[PDB]
């Protein structure tokens, strides 16, 4: 049997994997603090492994064993740089964008904030003027530029 | 057996013959302290 979430670390050491929903559930697995020290998983690390049906007195299944972390192989979380350690820098790649539906907008951003990758942007606006429309857009341009990044809304 | 002791063979536990149950009643409850009310909950904050 098998099992996929996100890694939440509680404060006794072990953690819960969760679901989209992105709180607690039933059907959360429970880590041990074993399975944390040896994989260096880290809070939203995204774990799937072999699980088993919770035995008597258990409440959640347990993952029996890691498979994937994060869609990868285990040992590379033992050996990686903690990502507090990485070196920022400025965006230094464009995306450049469209969205066939409204073109008009995509190209005025370009003209007027083009967006590069690692980007800290905001847009800034009073009730009821695009805010959310225009985010749509940017959804959809994105969907459409770059595939390759993971687009969380 | 020496001044009131009584020596007592296995078989009287090997056989059902001396027991009784006994109940215990304990009890607890929570408070509204004014430094705040002491909520009956299933935390123990620190380590387990
Ligand atoms: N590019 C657009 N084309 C047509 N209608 C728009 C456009 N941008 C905004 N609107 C209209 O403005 C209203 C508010 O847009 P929205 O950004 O979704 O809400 P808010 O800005 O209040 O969060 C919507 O009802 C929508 O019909
Ligand atoms: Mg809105």
């Amino acid at each position: 049997r098998l099992v996929k979430g996100y890694l939440e670390i509680s404060q006794d050491g072990y953690g819960f994997l969760t679901e989209n929903l992105h709180n607690l559930e039933s059907r959360v697995a429970i880590v041990s603090a074993g399975l944390i020290k040896q994989y260096a998983l880290r809070a939203g690390d995204y774990v799937v492994g072999q699980a088993r049906p919770p035995r008597e007195n258990e409440r959640y299944a347990t993952l029996l064993k890691v498979e994937a972390v994060n869609n990868l192989d285990p040992e590379a979380a033992k050996n990686r740089p903690r990502f507090d350690e990485l070196t920022p820098q400025f965006p230094d790649r464009q995306i450049r964008l469209e969205t066939t539906p409204d073109e008009l907008s995509t190209r005025v951003i370009d003209l007027l904030a083009p967006i590069g990758r690692g980007q800290r942007g905001l847009i800034v606006a009073p009730p009821k003027a695009g805010k959310t429309t225009l985010l749509k857009k940017i959804a959809n341009a994105v969907l459409k530029n770059e595939p390759d990044i993971k687009v969380i809304v | 057996n020496f001044e009131d002791a009584i020596v007592i063979s296995e078989e009287l536990l090997k056989r059902d013959f001396y027991t009784s149950i006994h109940i215990e009643r304990y009890e607890i409850e929570a408070r509204d302290t004014k430094l705040g009310p002491e909520r009956i909950t299933r935390d123990i904050p620190h380590l387990s």
